[PDB]
RNA sequence: CUCUAGUCUGGCACGGUGAAGAGAC
RNA sequence: AAGGAGUCUAACACGUGCGCGAGUCGGGGGCUACGAAAGCCGCCGUGGCGCAAUGAAGGUGAAGGCCGGCGGCGCGCCGCC
RNA sequence: CCGGCGCGCCGGGCCCGGGUCUUCCCGGAGUCGGGUUGCUUGGGAAUGCAGCCCAAAGCGGGUGGUAAACUCCAUCUAAGG
RNA sequence: CAGUAACGGCGAGUGAACAGGGAAGAGCCCAGCGCCGAAUCCCCGCCCCGCGGCGGGGCGCGGGAAAUGUGGCGUACGGAA
């Protein structure tokens, strides 16, 4: 019965899903975390709808 | 020893409550055992409703709730009798019925006769013989589209009556509402002693005449 | 004058019209058949009196009626039941007095 | 119908007929041994309205119990502790006399099975139990699906699980403000759901 | 986290904190509020004033459920109904006043804090109190009381 | 200091059938 | 030589960081390999705490001032629009 | 391999309901309850249980969280499963 | 709800229930009172079938249980004619 789990609030998890998300967008920050990116045509790489058939 | 300033605790932990620890770890082991049944029980209650019975207009008692609008247990007797559906028939329809409950008003009686009486209009009948079909039953073309209801069947909403900005009057502006409320607790309180006072007053002037 | 509905008062709550319906079944009971009356009438010749009663119809009989409903209320219990219990045990002591007269 | 007779006959427990009755009973009774057979249940609306049919493997016992309270079995003085548990004379048992028949009726006729019990006699000294008793084996109670429910396996020993009514009635249940310590299965139910601490995941 | 914690910045040093002379006993004062009249007495008196003592009558069968009144102030009178309730009789001429009924919102007692803005209003409450009624009829208004 | 086995004593019940007598209000 | 002693849970106080803000919080429930996770519900916000205190309790419950007219007291005051 | 979900047939059962009037009938006793004793409960002039004594009624009985009397109300139907 | 009403050398400490939101949700049967020719139940022998949770119909001037009460209708939501 130690305390295993913690809750974190609604507003605050969103709110790091934002910043995760926004923080994808950005050269430097994928670069630094060391994803081989260097010949990516657009950074927020947009496929078409085929993809998922 | 206390410290220097702080609250008077009082933890309920001098017995041996070590023994007696309910931990939640089988918590989303439950929920989908749950879903599961339920889920089973959907399926096994093939178009009919997944909630179950229809569950009747009831009032909250014991003044904190008496504004609020609830699900109850059953319809009533007084009810069903109204609304001309058999007590032992209804509960084969998906009708919830109690025999417990009482009618003291007429609004809420009204109101679930109503409630039955719409969701009589909304019941699709399957035949009991599915070969052949029956005098009080649905057609072939509402079978056919008859799906499974998810959720509770004709959910309970509270309903507010909205009213128009009304141009106030002389008298409504004479109303003291204080001075009601005052009034008409002292009204209340002393009741009793003023008609025992009124008694002695005409028990000892009779006692003049005669 | 101008009245509204209030929770306080003589006459507070929120106004319904009162239907009436018939009354429950369960409220009938403890009241007397022409049959069961009859069956316990018919035990009370067949039976006769209790000591205790024996005794409270001679002290009601020379109208001690206080001292009969004290021994009476000591005897059974409450006060309720004592009256209960004197009234009917007077009814009978009136009842050999008008079968005896004529 | 008789049987209305015979139940407000037997409310007149004071009058002369009932108390020669009880008398020679109970003297009748106090001749033969601590337990054994009826032939035939002794009041029979009562054992009728207990749940008692007069057919095959229907068994009625008469069994006799000794009054009053609960000595503590401690030796001569010396129950040891503080001076609230030195009480040994006028203690009282938590069940009641037909409660503690019942189960030595069931206990010595372990085949049957107990379904009620009934008052028909006492004195100073002892009290005596009528026990209506049911073979759950017998063709009559297993093909008659009234009482086939006494048959199952549930229902082994109800007078020592206080199942029936008068042991029903020591365990303080019921509906209502005055049983609010037997909310839930029974007393210790309600004590271990008080007294067991809830601890989430989340808390 | 336990490397954050003092413990791991007492290894090497002897009483762990807890001093040489007066060492860490395992209760050198009683357990839990013991002594509240007798050694602990200061304490209770300069930090806990009543803690003894019986004061007021009993009432045995206490349920809060009947003596449930919840108090809106007149200060927030007007935040119960939407915005366009009020810019409305703002623009509006013929005097027609809007109606709040406070037992919706989940109000029973009015009282009279704050201001009112200039406008007329009709007030349905269960309760009122007396300086909140007069401050609506002082800026033009009804107190309609329900039940 | 506070209790307690045991024991003495009083009441109620098991607990009836008669004869006399002395009684209080 | 190896093991070896301020730990875990609950409660409270204060400080500090974050989010939202007169609101805030789904912790219980429900929907839809890692994943027993994560996501979602808003007429699931019930409910908790905060937004109102005080009295043992019945209960009560958080600025006013000036001017005009009227009534009363003998120029001021009170009551009244 | 086992079981469920169904259809046809044989041998059986069951020979059935609803509504409005009219006439009838209806309840669990050494139990409730009262006193006292002991344990128990948050239950406090006794919450529950038990021993002993007393011991019911039928427009009755129980409950209505302060003992008791009177008077209205409200709500169930204990002592069988 | 709630560490609340309450209990407590009212000290240490102990301590529920209702209402509300959900998970699940299913209701029923006797005795009595009555009416039906005991209309009810069990066991043994024979015939055929099922036969590995001993059952089904047909015979037996076969035996018992049961009127000191079995079965059908019928149970407080009323019920019966
Ligand atoms: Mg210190
Ligand atoms: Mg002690
Ligand atoms: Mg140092
Ligand atoms: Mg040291
Ligand atoms: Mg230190
Ligand atoms: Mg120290
Ligand atoms: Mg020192
Ligand atoms: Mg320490
Ligand atoms: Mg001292
Ligand atoms: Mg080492
Ligand atoms: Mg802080
Ligand atoms: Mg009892
Ligand atoms: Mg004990
Ligand atoms: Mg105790
Ligand atoms: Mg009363
Ligand atoms: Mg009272
Ligand atoms: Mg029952
Ligand atoms: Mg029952
Ligand atoms: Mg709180
Ligand atoms: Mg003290
Ligand atoms: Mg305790
Ligand atoms: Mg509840
Ligand atoms: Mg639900
Ligand atoms: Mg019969
Ligand atoms: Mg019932």
């Amino acid at each position: 019965w130690r305390r295993w789990h913690r809750r974190v609030n609604t507003t605050q998890k969103r709110y790091a899903i934002c910043s995760a998300l926004a923080a994808s967008a950005l050269p430097a920050l994928v670069m630094s975390k060391g994803h081989r990116i260097e010949e990516v045509p657009e950074l927020p790489l947009v496929v078409e709808d085929k993809v998922e058939g | 020893a206390p410290s220097r300033n702080g609250m008077i605790l009082k933890p309920h932990f001098h017995k041996d409550w070590q023994r007696r620890v309910a931990t939640w770890f089988n918590q989303p082991a439950r929920k989908i055992r749950r879903r599961k049944a339920r889920q089973a029980r959907a399926r096994r209650i093939a178009p009919r409703p997944a909630a179950g019975p229809i569950r009747p207009i009831v009032r909250c008692p014991t003044v904190r709730y008496h504004t609020k609008v609830r699900a109850g247990r059953g319809f009533s007797l007084e009810e069903l009798r109204v609304a001309g559906i058999h007590k032992k028939v209804a509960r084969t329809i998906g009708i919830s019925v109690d025999p417990r409950r009482r009618n003291k008003s007429t609004e809420s009686l009204q109101a679930n006769v109503q409630r039955l009486k719409e969701y009589r209009s909304k019941l699709v009948l399957f035949p009991r013989k599915p070969s052949a079909p029956k005098k009080g039953d649905s057609s072939a073309e509402e079978l056919k589209l008859a799906t499974q209801l998810t959720g509770p069947v004709m959910p309970i909403r509270n309903v507010f009556k909205k009213e128009k900005a009304r141009v106030i009057t002389e008298e409504e502006k004479n109303f003291k509402a204080f001075a009601s409320l005052r009034m008409a607790r002292a009204n209340a309180r002393l009741f009793g002693i003023r008609a025992k006072r009124a008694k002695e007053a005409a028990e000892q002037d009779v006692e003049k005449k005669k | 004058a101008l009245r509204y509905p209030m929770a306080v008062g003589l006459n507070k709550g929120h106004k319904v019209t009162k239907n009436v319906s018939k009354p429950r079944h369960s409220r009938r009971r403890g009241r007397l058949t022409k049959h069961t009356k009859f069956v316990r009438d018919m035990i009370r010749e067949v039976c006769g009196f209790a000591p205790y009663e024996r005794r409270a119809m001679e002290l009601l009989k020379v109208s001690k009626d206080k001292r009969a409903l004290k021994f009476i209320k000591k005897r059974v219990g409450t006060h309720i039941r004592a009256k209960r219990k004197r009234e009917e045990l007077s009814s009978v002591l009136a009842a050999m007095r008008k079968a005896a007269a004529k | 119908g008789a049987y209305k007779y015979i139940q407000e006959l037997w409310r007149k427990k004071q009058s002369d007929v009932m108390r020669f009755l009880l008398r020679v009973r109970c003297w009748q009774y106090r001749q033969l041994s601590a337990l054994h057979r009826a032939p035939r249940p002794t009041r029979p609306d009562k054992a009728r309205r207990l749940g008692y049919k007069a057919k095959q493997g229907y068994v009625i016992y008469r069994i006799r119990v000794r009054r009053g309270g609960r000595k503590r079995p401690v030796p001569k003085g010396a129950t040891y502790g503080k001076p609230v548990h030195h009480g040994v004379n006028q203690l009282k048992f938590a069940r009641s006399l037909q409660s503690v028949a019942e189960e030595r009726a069931g206990r010595h006729c372990g085949a049957l099975r107990v379904l009620n019990s009934y008052w028909v006699g006492e004195d100073s000294t002892y009290k005596f139990f009528e026990v209506i008793l049911i073979d759950p084996f017998h063709k009559a109670i297993r093909r008659n699906p009234d009482t086939q429910w006494i048959t199952k396996p549930v229902h082994k020993h109800r007078e020592m699980r206080g199942l029936t009514s008068a042991g029903r009635k020591s365990r303080g249940l019921g509906k209502g403000h005055k049983f609010h310590h037997t909310i839930g299965g029974s007393r210790r139910a309600a004590w271990r759901r008080r007294n067991t601490l809830q601890l989430h995941r989340y808390r | 986290p336990s490397r954050l914690r003092k413990t791991r910045k007492l290894r090497g040093h002897v009483s762990h904190g807890h001093g040489r002379i007066g060492k860490h006993r395992k209760h050198p004062g009683g357990r839990g509020n013991a002594g509240g009249m007798h050694h602990h007495r200061i304490n209770f008196d300069k930090y806990h004033p009543g803690y003894f003592g019986k004061v007021g009558m009993r009432h045995y069968h206490l349920k809060r459920n009947q003596s449930f009144c919840p108090t809106v102030n007149l200060d927030k009178l007007w935040t119960l109904v939407s915005e366009q309730t009020r810019v409305n009789a703002a623009k509006n001429k013929t005097g027609a006043a809007p109606i709040i009924d406070v037992v919706r919102s989940g109000y029973y007692k009015v009282l009279g804090k704050g201001k009112l803005p200039k406008q007329p209003v009709i007030v349905k409450a269960k309760f009122f109190s007396r300086r909140a009624e007069e401050k609506i009829k002082g800026v033009g208004g009804a107190c309609v009381l329900v039940a």
